[PDB]
RNA sequence: UCCCUCGCGGAUGGAGCUGAAAUCAGUCGAAGAUACCAGCUGGCUGCAACUGUUUAUUAAAAACACAGCACUGUGCAAACA
RNA sequence: GCUAGUAGGUGGGGUAACGGCUCACCUAGGCGACGAUCCCUAGCUGGUCUGAGAGGAUGACCAGCCACACUGGAACUGAGA
RNA sequence: CGUAAAGCGCACGCAGGCGGUUUGUUAAGUCAGAUGUGAAAUCCCCGGGCUCAACCUGGGAACUGCAUCUGAUACUGGCAAGCUUGAGUCUCGUAGAGGGGGGUAGAAUUCCAGGUGUAGCGGUGAAAUGCGUAGAGAUCUGGAGGAAUACCGGUGGCGAAGGCGGCCCCCUGGACGAAGACUGACGCUCAGGUGCGAAAGCGUGGGGAGCAAACAGGAUUAGAUACCCUGGUAGUCCACGCCGUAAACGAUGUCGACUUGGAGGUUGUGCCCUUGAGGCGUGGCUUCCGGAGCUAACGCGUUAAGUCGACCGCCUGGGGAG
RNA sequence: GAGGGCGCUUACCACUUUGUGAUUCAUGACUGGGGUGAAGUCGUAACAAGGUAACCGUAGGGGAACCUGCGGUUGGAUCA
């Protein structure tokens, strides 16, 4: 959005699913990008690429294992006016640890489990179930 | 409004080159005109507050741009606050 | 008020009201053309009509009819004139001449102003009523074609034709309701004076009301004699009227030239 | 002393002259705004808004007046006197 | 809305020591809606009770701190009141 | 927080909160390590002693905090230089009952005058009051005056809200489209603050046809301080100042991004043998139906009451009590 | 003689005193509305189209609900 692209990502990406829709887009990010690519890796995702080296828009592709879609739960929490910063020993585990979280590190994008082998902490970006 | 032969007018004068009807110091300076010719007009009626609603706009609305130049070239604000005889 | 000026109004300090002042006329002393006025109310011998008294007068000024005509006038300054709140402005002719004028409304600097038959019809000068249109504001008329009489109370004080009346008589007096006169008459065209000029209120008798007529109340005041009416314990009942004048109304003005005036209603 | 159309000129100089209040310190008496002079103050309630006027010579008032308000009359040779 | 030793500055004075702590003089400031001043209530804490927790309510017993000693005021002695 | 208690009547906007995209830089937030300190005792874990327990007790754990130092630089913040899609400016058009001022026209009502003409008119469910032989009503001619603008008028349009309808001119605001050109985050929200606010009402002064609180008659009725009828004052109208409320209602705060469809309205623009009423798109605003979803249900449903984000106002049982 | 003590006195100040406000709690002839009760008198306002659709604002009036005027609302029934 005008004051919150990240969580837009998030939204653009579930609203895409329940419409069963094949491939959300959106303006790209240095950090939407960057959440993009956990997604991926974690198999949320089929792929994702982007276009406009001025312009640049993001291209995801939507997902779903059987008559029901694969991400079926994507909320945020570290919002704006209510951030969230948790340490090595306070991260979240998403459905128990089947569902992942990710948080940015000062080493880089990661997740619940990427940050804790870490041994790092980071702020709390979202919750993808 | 404003009169072209007014408007196309002012912007060379305070444009730093040709045809910007863009730059701040133009469209600025161009509010006050409309805004002081203006003040001749609510003098009389002055009941007409549906005007003075658009009036009240250009005037914060100029001022949103005043306070920009001071964010972004502190020389240009005061160096252009002289030549309107503005802040009063 | 509702207009430009609006009227000062003085703040309680020593039982203080209301007052009277203009935007201005810059100067504060007149020209030469004036008498030296009477004094008082009493007519060789006896009072007569009872009231009038206080000092402080003198100023006669003058002009009315206008006698003059197609020579062009300019307003020299609107100008503060006695006993009638109608201002007076000055006036002159191409041709060093002086007259007066009663001030209309918009007046002031310079302006148009022409008399006589065929002029400008704006607040100049006076003019035929026969060479004036519905003339929903002329001035003041005359009874008789040479004069200038008719309503000189300028102060807000109007008269309404009828746009075009033949026979030669026409004219709507404010509650003088409806009322003919002779055509070959001449009516200023202006028609005002300022009325706000008689918008505020004198204030507190004396310094404002003594300073031009005395204690214009008598009442009852009992004393079967000096009144048709008095004495009581500290009451009034029956009639209270002067000279059995009988107040109640009545009316007056009978028979005689004139009376040829028309409709006059009685509410 | 400085200057100039020019002069009861102008400027700079601050002698002499005059001179309050305050602040510390001390002192006298019973008392220092010492005499003459020079508001008694407050609280509740009636009446009349208020300044003013009145029974010269027993009544100064709550009465008359007042500004304001209203009714009514008067078209000008105005009504009215 | 609060505030004249009030906020600050020079000085002398004073204390074990910095300091308006103090006095004279100079400046006209200092505080406040990020809640001053004012009123009501109150010893503070480690802790205690309840609660899954967060939190809520509290501050006996034990321990650290503070204050008081019939009431109001004062200083003496002393390293220390 | 649509109807249960709950969106301020609506705007503008200071403080405050929040902030599109890129690179460098900083290292404040933040994260990592470490050093202090966080009294002991409580609590907790493991383990000891009183025959057990309560109790007593060793060590640790914890004390979620504050500070300091050394780093890490993703994100937030600061600084520098930018970028253009947000926002804004310019150009040229378009529609509009947007506002303020001044004019002006035609229909009708009432009244005044006069002509014709004659015993009824008016009113109700009936009636009666009332008006009529001093000639009404009806009718026709002339005149005065005030208020409102049939038809077009619409499920229409404009406005922040309240609201805004005859025609004409003058001064003026906003909205939208399109080729574009320009500025370069200049933005969103906004306690307090300022301003705008139906009607009724208030002050001064005007005006006053119709309508009509009050009031007065007639009728109804058990009564009728009402509904109905005959009258009628404030008021309704104007100016200027005040009052600020309404079921000030979408009973639904403003701004932005997403998310099946169908039929229609109104206004701009591109295009099509533009041969046409016309046909195909592409924007603005707006009706009705309705899917997923949401909902306590009714229902809302791309103009959301669905999925989200930023800021603000508000609610916490009924009565008492706004 | 110094210096010191008493002493007189001066400053700071406890008590205590006088005016004058502020605030709070108790109370009072009478008076206003509210609440219960047992339900009495008087009518029927609202809920049906409640028998004049209702309600909000504002104004005036009346034993009392309430009546009437002006504007808004649907939280109005019947094909208005």
């Amino acid at each position: 959005s005008m004051q919150d692209p990240i969580a837009d990502m998030l939204t653009r990406i579930r609203n895409g699913q329940a419409a069963n829709k094949a491939a959300v887009t959106m303006p790209s990010s240095k950090l939407k990008v960057a959440i993009a690519n956990v997604l991926k890796e974690e198999g949320f995702i089929e792929d994702f690429k982007v276009e406009g080296d001025t312009k640049p828009e993001l291209e995801l592709t939507l997902k779903y294992f059987q008559g029901k879609a694969v991400v079926e739960s994507i909320q945020r929490v570290s919002r704006p006016g209510l951030r969230i910063y948790k340490r090595k020993d306070e991260l979240p585990k998403v459905m128990a640890g089947l569902g992942i979280a990710v948080v940015s590190t000062s080493k880089g994008v990661m997740t619940d489990r990427a940050a804790r082998q870490a041994g790092l902490g980071g702020e709390i970006i979202c919750y993808v179930a | 409004s404003l009169s072209t032969e007014a408007t196309a007018k002012i912007v060379s004068e305070f444009g730093r080159d040709a045809n910007d009807t863009g730059s701040t110091e133009v469209q600025v300076a161009l509010l006050t005109a409309q805004i002081n010719h203006l003040q001749g007009h609510f003098a009389e009626h002055k009941k007409d507050h549906h005007s003075r609603r658009g009036l009240l706009r250009m005037v914060s609305q100029r001022r949103k741009l005043l306070d920009y130049l001071k964010r972004k070239d502190v020389a240009r604000y005061t160096r252009l606050i002289e030549r309107l005889g503005l802040r009063r | 008020v509702k207009c430009k000026p609006t009227s000062p109004g003085r703040r309680h300090v020593v039982k203080v009201v209301n007052p009277e002042l203009h935007k201005g006329k810059p100067f504060a002393p007149l020209l030469e053309k004036n008498s030296k006025s009477g004094g008082r109310n009493n007519n060789g011998r006896i009072t007569t009509r009872h009231i009038g008294g206080g000092h402080k007068q003198a100023y006669r000024i003058v002009d009315f009819k206008r006698n003059k005509d197609g020579i062009p006038a300019v307003v020299e300054r609107l100008e503060y004139d006695p006993n009638r709140s109608a201002n007076i402005a000055l006036v002159l002719y191409k041709d060093g001449e002086r007259r007066y004028i009663l001030a209309p409304k918009g007046l002031k600097a310079g302006d148009q102003i022409q008399s006589g038959v065929d002029a400008a019809i704006k607040p100049g000068n006076t003019l035929p009523m026969r060479n004036i249109p519905v003339g929903s504001t002329v001035h003041n008329v005359e009874m008789k074609p040479g004069k200038g009489g008719q309503l000189a109370r300028s102060a807000g004080t109007y008269v309404q034709i009828v746009a075009r009346d033949g026979a030669y008589v026409t004219l709507r007096l404010r509650s003088g309701e409806m009322r003919k006169v002779e055509a070959d008459c001449r009516a200023t065209l202006g028609e005002v004076g300022n009325a706000e000029h008689m918008l505020r209120v004198l204030g507190k008798a004396g310094a404002a009301r003594w300073r031009g007529v005395r204690p214009t109340v008598r009442g009852t005041a009992m004393n079967p004699v000096d009144h048709p009416h008095g004495g009581g314990e500290g009451r009034n009942f029956g009639k209270h009227p002067v000279t059995p004048w009988g107040v109640q109304t009545k009316g007056k003005k009978t028979r005689s030239n004139k009376r040829t005036d028309k409709f006059i209603v009685r509410r």
